[PDB]
RNA sequence: GAGUACGACCACACUUGAGUGAAAACACCAUAUCCCGUCCGAUUUGUGAAGUUAAGCACUCACAGGCUCAGUUAGUACUGAGGUCAGUGAUGACUCGGGAACCCUGAGUGCCGUACUCCU
RNA sequence: GGGCGGCAUAUCUGUUACACGACAACGCAGGUGUCCUAAGGCGAGCUCAGUGGGAACAGAAAUCUCACGUAGAACACAAGCGUAAAAGCUUGCUUGAUUAACGAUUUCCAGUACGAAUCGAGACUGCGAAAGCAAGGCCAGCGAUCCUUUGCGAAGAAUAGGAAAUAUGAACAAAUCAUACCAGAGGUGUCAGAAUAAUUACCACAGGGAUAACUGGCUUGUGGCGGCCAAGCGUUCAUAGCGACGUCGCUUUUUGAUCCUUCGAUGUCGGCUCUUCCUAACCUAGCGCCGCAGAAGACGCUAAGGGUUGGAUUGUUCACC
RNA sequence: UCGAACCACCUAGUAGCUGGUUCACAUCGAAGUUUCCCUCAGGAUAGCUGGUGCUAGUAGAAGUAUUGUGCGGUAAAGCAAAUGAUUAGAGGUCGACCUAUUCUCAAACUUUAAAUGUGCAAACAAACCGUGCCUUAGCCAACUGCAAGGCCGGAAAGAAAAGAAUUAGAGGCACCAAGUGGGCCUUCUUCGGUAAGCGGAGCAGGCGAUGCGGAAUGAACCGC
RNA sequence: GUACUUCUCUCGUACUGAAAGGGAGAUGCAAAAUGCAUCUGUGGUGUGCACACGUCAAAUCCGUUUGAUUUGCCCAACACC
């Protein structure tokens, strides 16, 4: 026998397949399995890991992120350069917060219909993941982006809301229960606000 | 316990913010109202068959109470609450020994 | 053990599943579709009775 | 029976050593104590004030606050399967400069003075030799090695 | 019916098969909450001014930019 | 080579006897109207400068007691790891490592700062 | 086992505890539910316990005086630690034992409360010439929800709820009354907190060999049986016979200790009957030795082949005749 | 059928207790411990475990060393050192009392004091250098001095040489849950007990959950 | 069953307070007890995929790839404000 005491431990789950039923999403897998195998870029690598993910992991992306990281990037950007195409492995949905967004080139799994209306208004266009692979089979000159997800409801229940420190909300369909002993300092006790690390 | 009959200590009105002379009066409790919100919900509970329908304590412990002092500002006329530790005999007496 | 869950209260404390010993109190809707179209067969043979009015 | 108060088990943690009693020294009040610095948190017996518990006695961390007559010391813990960062308020008289960094402040101080003589044509010091190497030996006395009849007769008492 | 009061063998075992994990760094959750506040207050003064020059800083860079 | 004031470390600086002490200090010392405090100008406080190194103080001495650093005690006591080791056992030795303490004995008997002053 | 007892039920000190921390027992030795307007706070002076010398009545011990005195005293109460121009004693003035914007932390620990602490920021202060020192007496001395009860939201200003006027009783106003928000107090000692007397042999159920009573098993304190040494006894003479003070064993025919097996069951004492086995040998076969004349006996060795009774009383085993 | 008859019904009454619980292979794989509970045959709660992953694949690594730098009062030793215990002479009618030492000791005694341990550090968000620059209602009588947050530069055996580490050395972050919460045996340490295949602990291995090869035979011994 | 419809209802886009009741952008200029101006914009800082500029090392079938690193922007996240 050899010594191999916790060797379970290393290993990490990894998926090599995807989990979706969508035709169309293994089509592009299929594509994009070829284009992380067969060139150099780092870009295929990255964007055929996350057509494997899940949809929860694969957090959807407003327009008005996209044109504000978009303007970042703009800026120090010389004016002969042309501005990169926005890929994301995901959705885009539109905003309604800004109203005004400039001409941008979007690649994306799925646009709303409000987000795709928007962007051919602006002047810019809804591109598809066979169509990026056609004039940015490399990923050159592209803006990879990921959507927000820190600011889900589930994230926000995760954990014990009754220890020092913790912001969790409580599992409880009643607002008004659950505010009584434990959250107030004339009742018995309150949880404490702020924990040091 | 010997307490004094007069303390003087910070008086937090806005119209004092200084050290004033308080008069020194121990508390008790006041007579429990028959109104009272929770004697009216007891009344209506206790009506009618059934016998007691709350618990009744019985397994005394404690051989003394926590002494709280009432302190009135001379000016002010307000009322401050302090709590002492618990004894056994407590007492109001000006004559220092 | 119990865990980080919501505290239920689904209720159904009385008597409401019919088994023995209990009749029940339930009500289901398995003839919806067919007072659906009664209603609609009583109201066409109504407006023939009142012809012409409203 | 046996009791866990705050202070329990202390009879021999908390006292002076022999002949050394006495409250802190002046040159422990002059000590200047900075945010970020190291120290030992050794509880001085004499102060009854502001004392660490036994546990953080011996333990050195690095200090995260200062109070006008107060210390806080970050120090590690190990709590089950992991380590906590526990951040303990005590006066100044029980918080000692640690010199644990002192190898490693010297030996970074040591290559810049190398570096500035290396860079402007300096004699460098000779480098130390090995002892563990070969060479010939030349003893001056020899002696035998030998079990005698003396040592056995030695080692009875009475 | 007596059983066993305490013991604590296999925790030095249970605790290690996970790993006792070594402590946070000190450059994260360094918060300064509940320190000195004299000292604190003047801190924030500091870092309310380098955030204005932080802004600063980037109008400049992003004309300098532009102005080639 | 010394003194004074403030000191750092806090006996190699302490304790007991004995001797010596330039200068300038320090100190004993004189006194009680005022400031002040006492049973008591003893201590303390004020005002002084006639006297004295007699004490304090500083040095030096002792096969001095302590204390400090070494050596011995001693690779001893103890101890981490090992044996299908010895022994009825009590226990012990062995193998790879670590390694004391008192007694006893040798040497030593403060040191380092800031300011002012004497020697000058 | 349970019961009775006690409390190891909440909690403090030393030790067990194996030089970080942590660690059990109905382990060991002791504590806690209080006490204190000072026994809290501060400043200043002083030095304690004990000795030795001396002083009318005065002595072992009354008070006065001089030396010595590292704490050998004291600090409410257990213990440890700490402390000498103090942390002890005396004294003078005091209320830092108040308030303290939900600051942070430690101990227990799930890194939750409670109780105790620690480091702070603000107000008003007490002492001090001042640096400073104090928000109790360092470390044990205490309490959730609901309910009851108390304090705080003074008066006066605002053309409009504002930077600053507590709120509600939901059609609207006034005055009561009742609520609400914040901080305490009345208590749960089974001390993270039900409101609780017996009996059952007339008894019942679910279970337990997690747990007693009976057989076995481990142990052998106790019981029983023996050795070794040799003070004495034996007129004399330690050892014919035995053997104090000690010490080393064996046995499982006594009791105790334990709780491994059995609680969907291993039929409980005694006797009767019948067989077999052991030897630490009563008789029977040999043989040594003696305080061995004989007779009768004592002690010892080899040997379990053979034998080891009839009755009164008692259920008895034992016991006694 | 009687210390509360019989018949039907509520009633499939409740049971932390006893019994049962139906196919295969594969990848992983425990716990009998903590805290709270009218809690002790049971639960919640951490821990151990699986699944799902997330994140820039050496990153904030380590049941191990070395070198520095802290902590300690057990083994040992000592009583000719404090606190307790204690035998005997000696030196200053009998003794007492002093002075010196001497026979023997301590879980709740110690001057001293290990071995084994235990905390921290050993250059990539860091540290070092330029009285370089900005800011502050911070400190100081002020200041170019200290404190803090930044900015701009410089240098970086990326850590030499002296025995001068090594790694089957991808670090961090989550989510959802199961069984378990009767243990037992050995090595050293160790408490009660005359002792026990007895009761109770510390460290670590092991059985439980595991066979195989050996000690004839044996859950735990030896080897594996 | 399938096809069709809903000025509704419900869960969300806003949360806080016991309630009366209030109710969240950035930058600049400035300090008005409701201050003004502008609207293509991550509030800031540290660590951070890809991508874009380079710059080294190794290997190349000489087309490149495969590691490291500088600078810019940094997505998702994490930590201080
Ligand atoms: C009263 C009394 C003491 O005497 C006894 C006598 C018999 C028993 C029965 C047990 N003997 C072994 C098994 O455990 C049980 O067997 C059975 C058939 O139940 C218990 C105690
Ligand atoms: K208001
Ligand atoms: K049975
Ligand atoms: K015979
Ligand atoms: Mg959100
Ligand atoms: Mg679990
Ligand atoms: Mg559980
Ligand atoms: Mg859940
Ligand atoms: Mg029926
Ligand atoms: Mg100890
Ligand atoms: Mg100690
Ligand atoms: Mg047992
Ligand atoms: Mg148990
Ligand atoms: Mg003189
Ligand atoms: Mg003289
Ligand atoms: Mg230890
Ligand atoms: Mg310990
Ligand atoms: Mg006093
Ligand atoms: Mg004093
Ligand atoms: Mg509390
Ligand atoms: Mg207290
Ligand atoms: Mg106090
Ligand atoms: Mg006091
Ligand atoms: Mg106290
Ligand atoms: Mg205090
Ligand atoms: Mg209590
Ligand atoms: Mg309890
Ligand atoms: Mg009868
Ligand atoms: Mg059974
Ligand atoms: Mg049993
Ligand atoms: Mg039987
Ligand atoms: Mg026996
Ligand atoms: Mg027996
Ligand atoms: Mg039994
Ligand atoms: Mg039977
Ligand atoms: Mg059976
Ligand atoms: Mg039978
Ligand atoms: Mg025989
Ligand atoms: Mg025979
Ligand atoms: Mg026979
Ligand atoms: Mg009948
Ligand atoms: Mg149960
Ligand atoms: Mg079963
Ligand atoms: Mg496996
Ligand atoms: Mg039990
Ligand atoms: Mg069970
Ligand atoms: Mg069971
Ligand atoms: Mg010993
Ligand atoms: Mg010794
Ligand atoms: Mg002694
Ligand atoms: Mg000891
Ligand atoms: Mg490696
Ligand atoms: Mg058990
Ligand atoms: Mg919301
Ligand atoms: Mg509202
Ligand atoms: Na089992
Ligand atoms: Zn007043």
């Amino acid at each position: 026998g050899v010594d191999l005491t916790g060797i379970s431990k290393k290993s990490r789950v990894i998926r090599h397949h995807t989990y979706s039923t969508n035709p169309y999403i293994k089509l592009l897998i299929k594509l994009y399995k070829f284009l992380a195998k067969r060139t150099s870029s780092g870009f295929n690598k990255v964007v055929y890991q996350r057509l494997i993910k899940s949809r929860s992991n694969r957090a959807p992306i407003s327009l008005s992120r996209i044109a504000v990281v978009m303007k970042r990037k703009a800026v120090f950007t010389a004016k002969s350069k042309a501005a990169p195409i926005a890929v994301v492995v995901g959705d885009v949905l539109d905003d309604v917060r800004m109203a005004r967004i400039p001409a941008m080139r979007v690649c994306a799994l799925r646009f709303s219909k409000s987000a795709r209306q928007s962007i051919v208004a602006a002047g810019g266009e809804c591109l598809t993941f066979d169509q990026l692979a056609m004039i940015a089979p490399t990923g050159k000159n592209t803006y990879l982006l990921r959507g927000r997800k820190s600011g889900r409801e589930s994230v926000r229940h995760f954990g014990a809301s009754g220890v020092p420190g913790s912001h969790s909300k409580p599992y409880a369909t009643n607002r008004g229960k659950e505010t009584k002993r434990g959250r107030r300092t004339g009742r018995s006790y309150k949880r404490k606000a702020f924990r040091h690390v | 316990v010997n307490y004094p009959k007069k303390k003087v200590m910070h008086c937090g009105d806005a119209r004092c913010n200084a050290h004033k002379s308080f008069k020194v009066v121990q508390y008790k409790a006041g007579k429990a109202r028959l109104f009272a919100r929770g004697k009216r919900r007891y009344d209506r509970k206790q009506s009618g068959y059934g016998g007691q329908t709350k618990p009744v304590f019985h397994k005394k412990a404690k051989t003394t109470k926590k002494i709280v002092l009432k302190l009135q500002c001379s000016g002010c006329k307000s009322i401050r609450q302090v709590v002492l530790k618990r004894t056994k005999h407590f007492e109001l007496n000006d004559k220092k020994k | 053990p119990k865990g980080n869950n919501a505290i239920p209260h689904v209720h159904q404390k009385k008597h409401w599943n019919p088994c023995s010993s209990q009749k029940g109190n339930v009500k289901v809707f398995l003839n919806q579709p067919a007072q659906k179209h009664r209603r609609r067969r009583l109201r066409l043979l109504k407006a023939k009775k009142v012809f012409p009015r409203p | 029976v046996h009791s866990y108060g705050y202070k329990s088990g202390t009879r021999h943690l908390f006292a002076k050593k022999f002949r050394k009693h006495g409250v802190p020294s002046v040159s422990t009040i002059l000590t200047n104590i900075k945010v970020g610095d190291y120290v030992d948190v050794v509880a001085d017996s004499a102060v009854r004030e502001g004392m660490p518990h036994k546990y953080y006695h011996g333990r050195t961390g690095i200090v995260w606050n200062v109070t006008p007559r107060g210390v806080g010391v970050i120090i590690n813990k190990p709590v089950r399967t992991r380590t906590l960062r526990k951040r303990i308020c005590v006066r100044f008289e029980h918080v000692r400069k640690s010199r644990c960094q002192e190898a490693f402040k010297a030996k970074e101080h040591q290559f810049q003075a190398y570096l500035a003589a290396k860079k402007a044509g300096k004699a460098l010091p000779p480098l130390q030799k090995s002892s563990r190497l070969g060479g010939i030996v030349r003893p001056k006395n020899v002696e035998v090695l030998a079990r005698r009849v003396a040592d056995y007769e030695a080692m009875v008492p009475y | 019916a007596k059983s066993k009061n305490h013991t604590n063998h296999n925790q030095s075992s249970k605790n290690h098969r996970n790993g006792i994990k070594g402590p946070v760094p000190l450059h994260l959750h360094n918060s300064k909450r509940g320190s000195w506040l004299p000292a604190l207050v003047n801190a924030r003064r500091v870092r309310k001014h380098n955030q204005k020059a932080a802004l600063k800083k980037r109008r400049e860079r992003i004309a300098a930019f532009a102005a080639k």
